[PDB]
């Protein structure tokens, strides 16, 4: 599922600005 | 349609601009000092420093104090952006914008002391619960729509919308924080800035851009609130950018038909077709079928029942925030970067 793919990804924590 | 309701909005924004420009042209400076406050706990961090919960000694009020290291600001080439941030925040006034109470600087750091918003970041609540219902997401989205209508009328672009920056107050309403990329500009600008998941295609492709990037970012925020994940995600930023510019977006099967239609018009790569950027301006958004139940005046007046009220153990409590490693606040005996920040 797309949700499962998100939760296993490296970008579920706080995202820094560029 | 331009009727009585639209003329009231127009007159409200005209008076708001008169008040903003007075403060924009004559900014407040040096309105407190460091030893007026007891430092309590770190509420969040960023590239230049940290936001801390503090207690004002003379009143006993709690505030959130953002601390920026001047030398780190210089190394990241953020001088002008930091002057933008403070000059804009001290001049604005709107129910869903966090209030700046004091600002000052010393040999080492810059300080912005704001109202403490105790309910935590929307980010924390959204990740924990998974996703918001569409009425929940609509309640928050309406506040952002009105806040951008206000900011854009003052020729301001915000450029960093994301749940990490949206704080929930004790009434359950949003307060926007972090104006590090906000800029007052008539016409177009060119800086590559923002957060990868929220960047409009025209930013990635190094075109000139304008306030339409905020409306794209609203589309990303509404999608993420209602789905639980953003519309373009990957493990590496370059992969995110490839998805953003591709022109393709997919929706969860539980999104309503109206929600998908609104998001197709906000997440529109063609600027001649993106909602918020057409002849009707913000009213293409405010009059979309997904917002049919939204009473815009009642939202502004905070008379709508909120989806939830944050837990509150008492004054000065931080239970709605993560814990961060605490670091000293060092003030050098020599002034750093004085000329660069003389107007702060
Ligand atoms: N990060 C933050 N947390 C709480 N209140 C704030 N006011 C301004 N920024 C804040």
């Amino acid at each position: 599922t797309t949700y499962a793919d998100f939760i296993a990804s490296g970008r579920t924590g706080r995202r820094n600005a560029i | 349609k331009k009727g009585s309701e639209q003329e009231s909005v127009k007159e409200f924004l005209a008076k708001a601009k008169e008040e903003f420009l007075k403060k924009w042209e004559s900014p407040s400076q040096n309105t407190a000092q460091l030893d007026h406050f007891d430092r309590i706990k770190t509420l969040g961090t960023g590239s230049f420093g940290r936001v801390m919960l503090v207690k004002h000694k003379e009143t006993g009020n709690h505030y959130a104090m953002k601390i920026l290291d001047k030398q780190k600001v210089v190394k990241l080439k953020q001088i002008e952006h930091t002057l933008n941030e403070k000059r804009i925040l001290q001049a604005v006034n709107f129910p869903f914008l966090v209030k700046l109470e004091f600002s000052f600087k010393d040999n080492s750091n810059l300080y912005m002391v704001m109202e403490y918003v105790p309910g935590g970041e929307m980010f924390s609540h959204l990740r924990r619960i998974g996703r918001f219902s569409e009425p929940h997401a609509r309640f928050y989205a309406a506040q952002i729509v009105l806040t951008f209508e206000y900011l854009h009328s003052l020729d301001l672009i915000y450029r960093d919308l994301k749940p990490e920056n949206l704080l929930i107050d004790q009434q359950g309403y949003i307060q926007v924080t972090d104006f590090g990329f906000a800029k007052r500009v008539k016409g177009r600008t060119w800086t590559l800035c923002g957060t990868p998941e929220y960047l409009a295609p025209e930013i990635i492709l190094s075109k000139g851009y304008n306030k339409a990037v905020d409306w794209w970012a609203l589309g990303v925020l509404i999608y993420e609130m209602a789905a639980g994940y953003p519309p373009f995600f990957a493990d590496q930023p370059i992969q995110i950018y490839e998805k953003i510019v591709s022109g393709k977006v997919r929706f969860p099967s539980h999104f309503s038909s109206d929600l998908k239609d609104l998001l197709r018009n906000l997440l529109q790569v063609d600027l001649t077709k993106r909602f918020g950027n057409l002849k009707n301006g913000v009213n293409d958004i405010k009059n979309h079928k997904w917002f049919a139940t939204t009473d815009w005046i009642a939202i502004y007046q905070r008379k709508v029942e909120a989806p939830f009220i944050p837990k509150f153990k008492g004054p000065g409590d931080t239970s709605n925030f993560d814990d961060y490693e605490e670091e000293e606040i060092r003030v050098s005996i020599n002034e750093k970067c004085g000329k660069e920040f003389t107007e702060f």
